């Protein structure tokens, strides 16, 4: 059963973009997909039960090696331990819900089967990214979804801003993933060795942590990376919601709490200004999917000082990813159902009542959002509260600030998320095309992900869920107070007249026009310099005429 | 859907294009 | 959005409420003497 | 101040213009339609109190004012139906031009289909 | 909906300019600069110097606390001392730089412990 | 030109010289990216500096 | 006090206050009733009793 | 602007002064409530005659 | 369905005089097609920049400005509308 | 289709949306539709919901009136230390 | 029209009337709606080849797991893999391959 | 910490290595994290009623670690002149 749980998926996509795939048509390859992720998400529950509840791990070696010149040895091997085994039952089960749904979504779409066979793909090299036991395996699985990701987001390729938006999401990692293959350099050479077991460092030599953090908030997007997420939306929804729940995002956290060799002062201050930041700007929009965009990667940055607080922390940071998978895709879907339902209208000044979607549609935003605010006894609930109280009794000082950033931060997102379900639902009506969608697919795939909502909630991620951390009354309930607060103010629906603050945050700080003008049109420049004054003007020799 | 469910025939029949631009001639073999 | 008087006042009027609540807090008695106090208290029902 | 295409427009079109711009700015900044309709009627009763001036002076000043607020309240964020430009429909899946076909291209002219020398 | 109108963008009939690959010419309507704000009208009219100096106070507005409380805030503001160990589980503990058990001004050796999370870049030899 | 009612028409034309930036510019936004992409350059070589100033207190004060 | 200038949009965007097209109260939090007295009744069976 | 017809209460002033005080005291307890914390968990023990019979 | 993506003659017609008869001014006896928005109809230059915009509202577009300044009456909207693909 | 009719310059509703099953308010008619799937599968999943909700807020309500210090401190002086 | 024409496949009736796409060109994933007459067939013949590949994986994979320690209880692997080790639980008692307590400390 | 020293281990090294306790959990309250750890991983869904006992424990001592945390922070800034005594 094991094997089972990577190698499946990326047979579905095999499947699905060959030319067997010409045998079986949309009809045909709608039924591989959703079997092949059915099997595989089996196989991880399997998984799941046997090395998280009764701590047994298991080595696959799996294609024997890969490459070995000198001390420099890559095997193809993999290792299912207890982290392993919670990123797959997350995959796994959010791709097979995914996968439902578009073989719906996607239905009007010409070519179908081949989107179906690129999220296929997707999943499977998530599932090789987090199951391999050594760094270059697991940079198989790292350039793999960035590859499947640079195809998904630019699929309607006809579209300019979208295949722009594929290069822009290529680009912004290649520096990140530069500098994560040089820390991996400095790994292998001060320890000899590239597997996780072999890899336990107390005292580093500093550039490690730096560019191994460097190589995360690429593929986290934390502040100075986070430009290429909210450009991401070009891609249709199933795409974003598995770029934004299971795959992707979460493998920079993924690596960092794997490896925790990280120094606490850069990570602390790089995950608070991200939240706040990704707070404010996720307030000032009114893109329906900007806004979903925005929270992610606000949750990103709370997931990131959670594992600088420390082994405990990295605890709370992996629990944090596996509930924010949940509600994060279901949001995603929900959204995709409500633009659906409105004529492909994606503006929340053109939504109100409840005639544009199914009962179910406004269920699951209703569940979903109430988990990502921290509604007590759900979901989002026990984690948020685990990282926010784990950050108010830590003895770092850098802590103290990172802990208001964060109070501040989930005020802001009870407003967004609650101004979301208001113009969604609450106001009169300001669209025109009302076409709800009822279909069994779609709405199976969103109660699939409100299962597991619960699922968190009966049985915890770890065992720090009914652990007291020793707090006042007054430390511990005011998040309740901040969620109040952020509701209160988005059902008042009340705006401030500092009209330059607005336009400030709300064009997102100017940072794609600043960096529009800092490296990008300076490297063109220097191109030129390159050619023309060097290739054909210093360097070049010419003819003697006779 | 055609005939009105996902569980029908499909609806196509010959060549779904031409592989290498090769087109049979008077049913010969290429 | 929506320019409000009425929230923009209540802004100032629950900064005000909280710093008052903020002195009530500091001068509270300690959670060992509150304890044992209303322990006492219910053992004379 | 107006674009130079504004700037180059007949005095009745650029009054209108700028009518029509700051109704669709007025939408582009409110939460929605039901609080854009007062706003709307505000915008006319402005347009209204200036509609019987003669001096041309007075005119130019109060349009350049007007072009000048519109210039600094553009919505960095407008709201665009979908499927046109500057939406988030257009241009997905336009239908294929058509496109010309050779076939059996290896079987014309075999034993000669290399680059001379 | 497949096969929806687009329009097509015209094919140059003038002289190029000598720097024309920073224009993304697909071939529908409109085409774009190469890197997008590079060129052109930014949203909502802003400009490069609006946003450098609405950053020159917002930056130091930011980093403003994170410098106070790295310098004039230390370990002893805290009501309770880090979680305590046995001798033999504590000292591989703090032996990680990383560890949140350097700030136990109650050990015995909180000093040579502190000595010893210095962060060092180059190794020596 | 059939969609020119439709969509907009190619009359009006993009503004943009397509010049080289100023060498100031350029120069000063180099420099910024020189300082920024590679810092571990100057990192080793404070590194360097302070392991050589060490050495010469212990050379100094050793033999007096 | 004149308001009523410049094509009416209330009149002609009246049809956006049907009540097939506004937010239906009877079905905003569907089964919570039905948890709500399971709860009860677990509550009941449970712990106030035994 | 008018509230929604079918939630007239949300254009009350009396619910906009309660977002506002309720929004105004919890910003104010962000910054005020992590000293008097740590003050109370400092004075459960302090004022402990088990521990410091000086303090009383 | 009919037409080759343009909407039918008459419905346009029909969904024209309805948007065009929302004004106090109005008698609305005098409303028919090619009758002039401001000859005949008595409309000024707002009423008729809100008369557009309503239109765009009602067939669902994106008006271009040099477009929207050439409507000058009920024909010629009718025989604009007529002409978009994208009318819905 | 879309889900509203809408009538045009005081035409006359045509006959086949007229009755009982209709709403008609402005001139913009609609049809009062019941879905089956849809209503029971959200009521079955928000009673889950709910039922999670309240039932683990009934298992913790005394550490979350009080504190976690007071109700331990208070389960300490009643109850005993070791 | 042309003389390869007839050779060609309608479009399905997936695709929208109005939508044209050169049906001459051929992809390697199917192309523009493709919907094949005898589809429900294949798509019973590529489960079975899936299902065969499926068998093929579960025996490599329990041929080649490598379990370093003990597991804490019963796990389902005991049931169809023979180099699963008898469950030694919390408290390091050995334990039977059914996850029990041995006798000497059951009931 | 000599005024309020640790108290005995009551988890040896042996025992803490078959429970797999992690090595920052193998504190002064080892074994009731070794009770609770125990009871959770194989009670399944309901394990807040039928291990609300050994949760109940486990947070208790950990009550009593955080209350001689208080008082060894009291002492020290009372010896270093930081609290007036
Ligand atoms: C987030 C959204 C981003 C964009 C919105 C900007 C909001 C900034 C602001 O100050 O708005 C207050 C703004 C008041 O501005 P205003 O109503 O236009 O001006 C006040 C009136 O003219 C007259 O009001 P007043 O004189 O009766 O008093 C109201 C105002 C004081 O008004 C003044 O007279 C200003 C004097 C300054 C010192 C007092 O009170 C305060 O702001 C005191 C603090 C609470 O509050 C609102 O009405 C909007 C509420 C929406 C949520 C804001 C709640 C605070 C959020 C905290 C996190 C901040 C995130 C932003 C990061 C910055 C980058
Ligand atoms: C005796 C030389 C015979 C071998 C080469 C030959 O046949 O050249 C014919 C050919 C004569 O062409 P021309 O049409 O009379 O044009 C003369 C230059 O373009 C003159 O054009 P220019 O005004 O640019 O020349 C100034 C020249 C500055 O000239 C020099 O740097 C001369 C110093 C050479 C002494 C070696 C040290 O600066 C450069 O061209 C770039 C710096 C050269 C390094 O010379 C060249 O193609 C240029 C020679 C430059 C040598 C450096 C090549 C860099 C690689
Ligand atoms: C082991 C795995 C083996 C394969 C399992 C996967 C195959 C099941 C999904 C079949 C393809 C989905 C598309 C489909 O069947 O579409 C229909 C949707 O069919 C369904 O009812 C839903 C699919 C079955 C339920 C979901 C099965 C997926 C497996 C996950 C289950 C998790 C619980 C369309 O509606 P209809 O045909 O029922 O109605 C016809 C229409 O009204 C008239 O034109
Ligand atoms: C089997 C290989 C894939 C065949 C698909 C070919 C194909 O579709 O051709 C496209 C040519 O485009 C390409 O170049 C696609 C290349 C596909 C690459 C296949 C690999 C997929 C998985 C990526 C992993 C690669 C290795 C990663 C290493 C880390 C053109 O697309 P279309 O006209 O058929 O439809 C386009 C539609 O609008 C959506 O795009
Ligand atoms: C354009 C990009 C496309 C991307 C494609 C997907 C991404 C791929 C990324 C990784 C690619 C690795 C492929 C390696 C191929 C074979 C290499 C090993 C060769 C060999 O002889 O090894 C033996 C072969 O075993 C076996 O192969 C197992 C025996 C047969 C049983 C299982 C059959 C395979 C079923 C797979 C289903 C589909 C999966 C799709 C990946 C195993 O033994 P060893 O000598 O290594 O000894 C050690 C353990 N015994
Ligand atoms: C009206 C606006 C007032 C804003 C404050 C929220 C309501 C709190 C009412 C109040 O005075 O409660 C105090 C809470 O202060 C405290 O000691 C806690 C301060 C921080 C609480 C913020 C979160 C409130 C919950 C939402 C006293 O508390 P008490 O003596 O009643 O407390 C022990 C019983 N549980
Ligand atoms: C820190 C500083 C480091 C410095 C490092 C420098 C490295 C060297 C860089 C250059 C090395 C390559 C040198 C040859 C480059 C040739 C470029 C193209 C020349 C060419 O097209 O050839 C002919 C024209 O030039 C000619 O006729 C070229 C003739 C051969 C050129 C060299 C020989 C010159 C004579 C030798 C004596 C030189 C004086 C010694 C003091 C064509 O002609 P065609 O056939 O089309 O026209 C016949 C009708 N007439
Ligand atoms: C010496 C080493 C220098 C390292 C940095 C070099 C960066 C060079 C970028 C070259 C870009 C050329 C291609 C290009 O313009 O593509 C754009 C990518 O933009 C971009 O790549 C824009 C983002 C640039 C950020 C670079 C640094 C990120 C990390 C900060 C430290 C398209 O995309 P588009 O910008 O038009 O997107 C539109 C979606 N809306
Ligand atoms: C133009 C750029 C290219 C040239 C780079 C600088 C030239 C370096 C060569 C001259 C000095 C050689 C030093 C030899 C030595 O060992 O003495 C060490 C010398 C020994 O100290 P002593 O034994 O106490 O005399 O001093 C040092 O340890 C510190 C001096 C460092 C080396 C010189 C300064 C270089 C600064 C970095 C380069 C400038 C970057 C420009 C861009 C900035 C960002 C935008
Ligand atoms: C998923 C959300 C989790 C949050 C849970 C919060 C607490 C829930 C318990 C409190 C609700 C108690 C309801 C008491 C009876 C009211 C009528 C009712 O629920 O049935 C009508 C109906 C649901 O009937 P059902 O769908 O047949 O269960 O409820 C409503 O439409 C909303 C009114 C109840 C909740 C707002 C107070
Ligand atoms: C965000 C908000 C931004 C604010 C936007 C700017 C708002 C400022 C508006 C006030 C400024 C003005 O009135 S700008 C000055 C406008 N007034 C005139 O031009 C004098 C009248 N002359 C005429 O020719 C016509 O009446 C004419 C009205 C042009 C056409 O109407 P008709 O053809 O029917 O006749």
């Amino acid at each position: 059963m094991f094997l089972l749980s990577v190698f499946f998926p990326l047979l579905g996509g095999l499947v699905n973009t060959s030319p067997i795939a010409r045998f079986l048509g949309h009809r045909g390859s709608s039924i591989i997909a959703i079997g092949c992720m059915v099997v595989a998400f089996i196989s991880s529950v399997v998984i799941y039960y046997e090395v998280v509840f009764m701590g047994c791990a298991v080595s696959v070696d799996v294609f024997g090696t890969w490459f070995s010149v000198g001390t420099f040895h890559a095997g193809w091997t993999f290792n299912f331990d207890l982290l392993t085994a919670n990123m797959l039952f997350t995959v796994t089960g959010v791709s097979m819900a995914v996968h439902m749904y578009a073989c719906d979504y996607m239905r009007q779409d010409p070519h179908l089967n081949l989107f179906l066979g690129y999220l296929s793909y997707f999943t499977g090299f998530m599932c090789v990214l987090v199951a391999a036991d050594n760094l270059l395996v697991m940079l198989v699985g790292w350039e793999g979804i960035g590859v499947c990701s640079y195809l998904l987001i630019g699929y309607w390729s006809h579209r300019l801003s979208a295949v722009k938006s594929a290069q822009k999401a290529i680009l912004v990692n290649r520096v990140s993933d530069g500098l994560l293959m040089w820390g991996v350099l400095w790994v292998w050479y001060h320890l000899g060795s590239l597997e996780y077991d072999l890899l336990n460092v107390y005292s580093a030599s500093g550039f490690v942590g730096l560019s191994i953090l460097i190589g995360a908030m690429g593929k986290s997007a934390q502040i100075l990376f986070h430009v290429w997420l909210a450009d991401a939306m070009e891609g249709p929804t199933p795409v974003s919601a598995l770029i934004h729940a299971a795959t992707l995002v979460t493998a920079g956290v993924y690596l960092l709490v794997r490896l925790h060799i990280h120094d606490e002062m850069f990570v602390i201050i790089v995950g608070s200004l991200t939240a706040f930041m990704a707070g404010v700007f996720g307030a000032t929009q009114s893109d329906l999917k900007r806004v979903i965009a925005y929270s992610t990667c606000s949750q990103l940055g709370y997931m990131m000082v959670s594992l600088g607080l420390g082994e405990t922390g990295g605890e709370a940071s992996m629990g944090h990813l596996m509930t924010h998978a949940s509600f994060k895709a279901a949001l995603f879907l929900a959204a995709g159902m409500v633009i659906s339902g409105n004529g492909g209208n994606q503006h929340i000044a053109r939504y109100g009542g409840s005639a544009h979607s199914a009962m179910f549609t406004m269920l699951t935003l209703m569940v979903a959002s109430l988990s990502l605010i921290g509604w007590p006894e759900l979901s989002g609930f026990y984690s948020k509260e685990t990282i926010l109280n784990l950050a108010a009794i830590c003895a770092d000082p850098i802590a103290d600030v990172a802990h208001t950033l964060l109070l501040l931060t989930a005020m802001l997102t009870s407003a967004y998320t609650t101004k979301l379900f208001y113009q969604c639902f609450m106001v009169d009506f300001s669209g025109s095309s009302v076409t709800p969608v009822r279909n069994v697919l779609p709405i199976l795939a969103m109660a699939i992900l409100l299962l597991d909502i619960m699922l968190k909630v009966w049985v915890g991620t770890n065992l720090l869920s009914g652990m007291l951390f020793f707090l006042p009354w007054g430390v511990k309930t005011l998040p309740f107070g901040l969620m109040v607060a952020g509701i209160l103010t988005a059902t008042a629906a009340v705006g401030s007249e500092r009209f330059t603050l607005i336009r400030f945050c709300g064009s997102r700080w100017g940072f794609d026009q600043l960096f529009a003008r800092s490296p990008v049109n300076p490297i063109f420049d220097l191109g030129r310099i390159t050619w023309a004054i060097g290739d054909r003007g210093l360097l070049s020799v010419g003819n003697l005429r006779a | 859907y055609p005939g009105g469910s996902f569980w029908s025939e499909g609806t196509q029949t010959g060549k779904n294009g031409f592989l290498f631009g090769e087109v049979p001639i008077n049913g010969q073999p290429r | 959005g929506v320019f409000s008087r009425y929230y923009n006042t209540g802004l100032l009027c629950g900064v005000a409420v909280a710093s008052g609540i903020s002195i009530w807090w500091y001068n509270r008695e300690s959670i060992y003497v509150r304890v044992k106090s209303d322990l006492e208290k219910e053992g004379k029902t | 101040m107006a674009s130079e295409v504004v700037l180059a427009l007949p005095h009745k079109l650029r009054v209108m213009r700028m009518y029509r711009t700051g109704l669709k700015e007025l939408i582009n900044w409110s939460a929605n339609r039901h609080e854009w309709y007062p706003r709307a009627y505000a915008l006319r009763q402005e347009f209204e109190d200036s509609k019987a001036l003669t001096d041309r002076e007075e005119i130019r000043k109060k349009l350049e004012h007007g072009e000048e607020l519109l210039a600094r309240f553009r919505h960095w964020e407008p709201l665009i139906k979908p499927e046109f430009v500057g939406g988030t429909a257009y241009s997905i899946n336009p239908a294929q031009p058509k496109l010309k076909f050779i076939p059996n291209y290896d079987a014309m002219d075999e034993y000669k289909k290399g680059d001379h020398l | 909906g497949a096969g929806a109108p687009v329009k097509l963008a015209p094919r140059p009939d003038k002289p190029l300019p000598t720097w024309y690959e920073l224009w993304w010419d697909n071939g529908y309507y409109p085409g774009q600069p190469a890197a997008d704000f590079m060129f052109g009208a930014w949203p909502g009219n802003m400009t490069e110097t609006y946003y450098l100096r609405f950053w020159s106070v917002f930056g130091l507005a930011l980093a403003a606390p994170f410098y106070y409380v790295a310098n004039f805030t230390d370990e002893t503001r805290m009501p309770m001392v880090p979680q305590q160990y046995p001798a033999e589980v504590r000292d591989v503990l703090v032996q990680r730089r990383n560890s949140m058990l350097k700030h136990d001004f109650s050990a015995p050796d909180f000093k040579e412990v502190k000595d010893r999370a210095k962060i060092y870049w180059t190794p020596m030899y | 030109t059939s969609l020119d009612h439709v969509f907009g028409d190619n009359s009006n034309k993009l503004n943009y010289n397509f010049e080289p930036m100023g060498m100031g510019s350029l120069f000063i936004r180099t420099m910024v990216m020189v300082g920024v992409f590679f810092f571990p350059v100057f990192i080793m070589i404070n590194d360097d500096y302070k392991y050589t100033s060490f050495l010469d207190k212990v050379a100094a004060a050793k033999a007096a | 006090m004149p308001k009523v200038v410049g094509f009416q949009w209330e009149r002609y965007e009246a049809w956006r206050h049907h009540p097939l097209l506004q937010f239906n109260k009877r079905n905003a939090f569907p089964g919570v009733g039905i948890g709500f007295a399971a709860f009860l009744a677990y509550v009941a069976y449970d712990k106030s009793q035994p | 602007v008018k509230p929604p017809r079918v939630f007239p209460i949300l254009g009350s002033p009396g619910y906009q002064f309660f977002a506002g005080l309720w929004t105004g005291a919890m910003l104010t307890f962000i910054f005020t409530s992590k000293p008097l914390g740590r003050k109370e968990v400092e004075d459960l023990v302090k004022y402990d005659p088990a521990y410091f019979p000086e303090y009383a | 369905g009919f037409g080759g993506g343009f909407l039918d003659k008459d419905s346009v017609t029909e969904r024209v005089l309805h948007v065009t008869k929302h004004f106090e001014k109005i008698d609305a006896s005098k409303v028919s097609p090619a009758a002039s928005f401001e000859k005949d109809l008595g409309l000024d230059s707002l009423d008729v920049v809100e008369l557009v915009m309503a239109l765009e509202e009602e067939f669902g577009l994106e008006i271009p400005d040099a477009e929207a300044d050439k409507i000058a009456s009920v024909g010629d909207a009718i025989n604009y509308i007529c002409s978009n693909p994208m009318a819905k | 289709a879309n889900a509203y009719h809408r009538t045009y310059n005081g035409k006359p509703v045509p006959p086949e949306l007229q009755g009982a099953d209709y709403i008609t308010y402005a001139g913009v008619t609609m049809k009062k539709e019941f879905h089956l799937f849809d209503t029971v599968l959200s009521k079955l999943i928000g009673a889950g919901a709910t039922f999670t909700c309240l039932y683990h807020f009934y298992l913790n309500a005394e550490e979350h009136w009080h504190g976690d210090i007071y109700f331990f401190e208070k389960d300490v002086q009643q109850n005993g230390w070791d | 029209e042309p003389s390869w024409a007839k050779q060609l496949a309608p479009k399905s009736g997936l695709c929208p009337p109005e939508f044209h796409y050169n049906r001459e060109i051929w992809y390697p994933h199917g192309g523009f709606y493709c919907d094949p007459k005898g589809w429900r067939k294949n798509t019973l013949l590529t489960l079975g080849g899936i299902g065969v590949l499926l068998y093929m994986t579960f025996s490599y994979s329990t041929a080649n797991e490598v379990r370093h320690m003990p597991p804490k209880g019963w796990i389902p692997s005991i049931m169809w893999n023979s180099n699963v080790p008898d469950p030694v639980d919390f408290r390091g008692r050995k334990l039977n391959r059914d996850g029990t307590l041995p006798e000497g400390e059951s009931s | 910490a000599d005024r309020f020293p640790p108290p005995p281990m009551k988890a040896t090294q042996e025992q803490m290595d078959a429970a797999d306790v992690p090595y920052h959990y193998r504190d002064y309250c080892a074994h009731m994290y070794i009770d609770y750890k125990e009871c959770r991983l194989t009670s399944g869904f309901s394990w807040r009623t039928k291990c609300a006992h050994e949760l109940h424990a486990y947070n208790k001592c950990e009550y009593k670690e955080f209350k001689r945390r208080v008082a060894i922070a009291i002492e020290e800034k009372r010896r270093r002149g930081l609290i007036a005594a």
